[PDB]
């Protein structure tokens, strides 16, 4: 034979790429979960990048290998349609292939094995759905405090459990808004989240509304007002120009003090059209010049200048009013009266160290709020600020997707007992190839017992008798949805403890899983040219 | 290609141990001298723990960051980089538990954790307060770092440089003391002179010379202006490059940058300023308009200098020349200075009151002395900064960690589990401090360290550390080496947390 290139077949080719996908998983294997290590992450030039992220390093790692370059693409596709459990899904589709390799070595043909990922990822599908939990605890009961107190256990603020806790359920529920067809999710940033170190760390207080960090510039201008209505202008009220990188030189010495008159007044029209509105809450993100402060007095109006983009974004949505980009309506400067104002009842402003908050209260329609955090040193309150912002997203997400499904490892020692059971009912040469998918769905919990200092072998053995006894007799005497405790390395029930994962998560990461360990296992062949 | 398991966790003590075997002997008065052979020949018998370790080349990921860590520890704190290296060597140096044991690295980590909070509590105990009022008891700590230098002579004017420079630069009214050396207390090298002629200004200095004789020499009220943009041949929106070559090219852009730079500068003088600092630079038809109405020309700075230049006069930074107000003056300062001092021009905004900045004059005969008092005044700040943050001082000499090393031990007996194992390693991980320092002097190490615990059992242990001169056991309240507790807080904290960061790592992987 002579050819261009090199051609091998056989045993070694599938054994290759099977060590070539364990290479990639063994890499993120002792990354998975909250207590991961980190791992470095060296480049050509000699830079080190440091992170405990199994999808940032899947992404920043490069290893070239046909079979490998499959996993990395798998990754994008569960980042882009889910983003969460890439680390899972890879570690996973190894795992079935080990498995798989050795039932080659049993002279098990591969289309039998593929056929048995088939039916045992579909029979998978199907046992979850019958386990999973819809959305509760939103009323009449509570379990749901319960829920963030197991994430806020592992940092100090968890000294008391219910204080703190209560308060991030009010935070959950109050910013609840459906803006689409019946849907409502959760937006991420609505409570805004401060620190102060006053007297004592019991003083944290809860507060409905909007905390704008701002100052009422002269003392002109009262610090509260009941005025509903809330102006909210991106122009700025400051000299007008014709663009920053353009600037018009004027030749004549006479032209430039005739122009000087010409902004003062325009501005004096534009006074007069934002006091005709009478809101005395006033917006600018532009910039207020110094000689318009002193008819914002005369009127009592509350005005600010250099408002943040972001924050009057978040007060248009509270105070439920629109945003003006500018006055300029084709024709003549209008600002646009009764439609750009806002509603709202009570606007008082709050005492804070070193720094003083507008507190709008009691607005139309908001769903946002705000936590202050009185705490005791700065060491302290620091970590509890980050501390609730993770319980929250926890309390969130699982009251966002609204179908869940305890998590912890508990869902794959479920389906490794229900599916060795059913390889039995089936026969045809569809036993092993499904019996191997129930022990490779064992390396969940078994990685997550690693990682936690524990006894690997004794916690998946005391987990799969408690689910075993479930499906033995209905009776509740036998334990039901217990996963694994990583702070105390036991077995305990999630329900309660409130730790959850979406159904999409779960359900998603399988599918996959199961078309990687195919798309690899149909390779009999390497060819070069 | 790739490494992970227990050979990393195993490879970084080796390769972290290694540079902290280097600098051992550089601790203390008596430190040991140190030999680099250059490629060319070069050698360097420098003792410094920081300049020998940024000329050596290491190859070893782990021994990049365990440096790199040390150098930010030197710009925040100008002593104790030494200190930092040894401990967190010696920390990492037992692999009992990591590797015979076989103990799970969080486990171990969580041991460290619980220690450092014990070792930052015990550090408050035995402290002192101090008195900042008096500058003598301020001078006897400051002693510490100027003995073996130049400045010893004049060290008693050098201390009042440091320390009221410090205090200018400190801000009592918010509260937190902020101190930033490198921004107020800024100082440039002055030609001329002696060391005791080296004072203290308040103000901003600009180092640029005077290029025409007219300028004004001596003003009262001086008037400073602060614009952005500079005077020249107004530019297009595009990258288009001018090149002067055809003369027909140089009459049509002639005219028109004369035209342009007259304009801008007319709007200048209408003020009748008495000096013009512009951010960018100025051209050469532009400095013939400054020199009609008989003023200073300054340009080249800096947004961060013009702030403070700003501040010190109470000027107006404005955008464009065109849009000049009256509202920007220099009224309020001092007076303006362009006399000669060391063969050189100066420019003095400076006044006699303290716009919350300074300025450090440096004179000397020799570059090679300006360069020698420059250094020995920075970290001379360095620990007066740290003092007037905190004014609480801790025993040295060995005192400090022996002191610490005794509350983890009888603490570790009420400690019920595996980690009590790791948490005693700590304890005896501090005596490296006390045996590097009785090393150099030559007696018995076994000895004295072993004489020395038992003092701290009975007596106090904010006393009896090790004298580094003499060898022998000594209180230190009979002697100066008391060391800033600021200085050892960020010691201790920053090698327990390079002493982790290397733990957490159990993989090295290439990538791109």
């Amino acid at each position: 034979l002579s050819v261009f290139g090199d051609r091998s077949t056989g045993e070694t080719i599938r054994s290759q790429n099977v060590m070539a996908a364990a290479s990639i998983a063994n890499i993120v294997k002792s990354s998975l979960g909250p207590v991961g290590l980190d791992k470095m992450l060296v480049d050509d030039i000699g830079d080190v990048t440091i992170t405990n992220d199994g999808a940032t390093i899947l992404k920043l790692l490069e290893v070239e290998h046909p079979a490998a370059k499959v996993l990395c693409e798998l990754a994008d596709l569960q980042d882009k349609e889910v983003g969460d459990g890439t680390t899972s899904v890879v570690i996973i589709a190894a795992e079935l292939l080990k498995n798989a390799d050795e039932l080659v070595k049993q002279k098990i043909h591969p289309t039998s094995v593929i056929s048995g990922y088939r039916l045992a990822c579909k029979e998978a599908v199907r046992y979850i759905n019958e386990n999973l939990i819809v959305n509760t605890d939103e009323l009449g009961r509570d379990c749901l405090i319960n829920a963030a107190k197991t994430s806020m256990s592992s940092k100090i603020i968890g000294i008391n459990g219910d204080f703190f806790a209560n308060m991030v359920v009010d935070a959950v529920l109050a910013i609840k808004y459906t803006d689409i067809r019946g849907q409502p999710r959760y937006p991420v940033n609505s409570v805004n989240i401060l620190k102060a170190h006053g007297r004592s760390q019991m003083e944290s207080m809860l507060i409905s509304g909007y905390a704008l960090n701002c100052v009422v510039g002269s003392q002109g201008m009262p610090k509260r007002i009941v005025n509903a209505k809330i102006a909210c202008l991106d122009f700025s009220l400051q000299k007008t120009k014709m663009k920053l990188g353009v600037q018009v030189v004027i030749t004549d010495p006479e032209k430039l003090d005739q122009i000087r008159q010409r902004e003062s007044d325009i501005t004096k029209e534009r006074i007069q059209k934002i006091l005709a509105t009478g809101a005395n809450v006033i917006l600018t993100t532009g910039g207020i010049d110094d000689m318009c402060l002193k008819y914002f007095v005369e009127a009592g109006a509350m005005a600010v200048r250099r408002v943040l983009k972001r924050d009057l974004k978040r007060i248009a949505k509270a105070s439920g009013a629109t945003i003006l980009s500018t006055l300029a309506n084709l024709e003549g400067e209008e600002t646009f009266e009764a439609a750009m104002l806002g509603q709202a009842e009570e606007v008082v402003q709050e005492r804070i160290c070193d720094d003083e908050l507008i507190l709008i209260k009691n607005t139309k329609a908001r769903t946002s709020a705000s936590i202050i955090l009185r705490g005791a040193n700065d060491f302290m309150c620091d970590e509890m600020e980050r501390s609730l912002h993770d319980a929250l997203c926890v309390v969130k997400r699982v009251l966002e997707s609204k179908s869940v499904v305890p998590g912890g490892g508990a869902v794959e020692a479920a389906l490794s007992i229900y599916l060795e059971n059913y390889a039995t009912s089936m026969g045809s040469r569809e036993q092993l190839a499904i019996a191997e998918f129930a022990r490779s769905l064992l390396v969940i919990p078994n990685t997550l017992a690693v990682n936690a200092a524990q006894d690997s072998t004794d916690l998946v053995a005391k987990l799969r008798a408690f689910h075993n006894e479930a499906q033995v007799n209905p009776e509740r005497k036998n334990l039901k949805w217990i996963g694994l405790d990583l702070s105390n390395g036991k077995p305990r029930d999630n329900k309660q403890a409130g730790v959850f994962e979406p159904t999409i998560v779960k359900v998603k990461s399988l599918k996959f899983a199961t078309e990687a360990a195919i798309t690899i296992l149909r390779i009999d062949d390497l060819i070069k040219l | 290609k790739r490494e992970s398991g227990r050979k990393v966790q195993s490879g970084n003590i080796n390769a972290a141990k290694t540079i902290a075997d280097i600098i051992r002997t550089c601790l203390g008065p008596k430190s040991m001298m140190k030999m680099l052979l250059d490629p060319m020949g070069g050698i360097v018998m420098t003792n410094d723990g920081n300049a020998i370790l940024r000329e050596i080349q290491v190859q070893h990921p782990a021994a990049k960051s365990m440096i790199e860590i040390s150098r930010t520890q030197d710009e925040e704190v100008g002593d104790g980089t030494t200190s930092v290296i040894i401990l967190a060597g010696e920390m990492l140096s037992v692999a009992e538990h990591f590797l015979e044991q076989q103990m799970h690295p969080t486990v171990v980590i969580s041991a460290y954790r619980k220690a450092l909070d014990d070792m930052i509590s015990t550090l408050k105990k035995i402290s002192i307060p101090v008195d900042i009022s008096d500058s003598d008891m301020m001078l006897n700590i400051i002693n510490s770092s100027i003995t073996t230098k130049a400045i010893s002579r004049w060290s008693s004017l050098a201390c009042n440089i440091a320390l009221d420079a410090v205090k200018m630069v400190q801000f009592e009214e918010n509260g937190r003391k902020e101190i930033d050396i490198k921004k107020y207390a800024r100082v440039e090298k002055i030609p001329g002179g002696i060391i005791e002629d080296s004072c203290v200004l308040r103000g901003v200095m600009i180092n640029k010379d005077v290029t025409h004789p007219r300028m004004r020499r001596y003003i009262k009220n001086p008037r400073i202006v602060l614009l952005d943009s500079s005077l020249e041949y107004k530019k297009g929106e595009s990258q288009t490059d001018i090149e002067i070559t055809r003369e027909e090219d140089f009459t049509r852009i002639l005219q028109m940058e004369e035209e342009y730079i007259q304009q801008l500068c007319e709007d200048i003088i209408q003020l009748k300023p008495d000096v013009v600092i512009t951010e960018k630079g100025i051209s050469d038809l532009a400095q013939h308009y400054l020199m009609r109405a008989n003023i200073t020309a300054i340009r080249r700075v800096r947004k961060t200098d013009n702030n403070r230049i700003a501040r010190a006069c109470g000027a107006r930074i404005v955008s464009r020349p065109e849009e000049l107000r009256e509202d920007d003056v220099g009224t309020g300062a001092g007076l303006l200075e362009i006399k000669k001092i060391g063969d050189e021009y100066f420019t003095f905004i400076t006044d006699c009151k303290d716009p919350k900045a300074c300025t450090i004059l440096l004179r000397g005969a020799s570059k090679e002395i300006l360069s020698e008092v420059e250094r020995n005044l920075q970290d001379a700040m360095q620990v007066c900064r740290n003092v007037l943050l905190d004014p609480q001082l801790v025993p040295g000499g060995g005192a400090s960690e022996m002191a610490v090393a005794h509350a983890l031990t009888e603490k570790s007996k009420a400690m019920t589990g595996v980690e009590q194992w790791p948490y005693r390693a700590v304890a005896q991980a501090l005596e490296v401090i006390p045996r590097t320092l009785i090393q150099n002097c030559g007696a018995s190490t076994i000895r004295l360290l072993t004489s020395l615990r038992a003092k701290h059992t009975q007596e106090n242990c904010e006393t009896w550390g090790v004298n580094g001169e003499t060898g022998t056991l000594v209180d230190m309240k009979e002697l100066g080496i008391w060391e800033p507790l600021a200085v050892k807080l960020q010691t201790y904290k920053t090698a327990v947390e390079t002493a982790v960061l290397l733990l957490r790592i159990d993989d090295i992987v290439s990538g791109h």
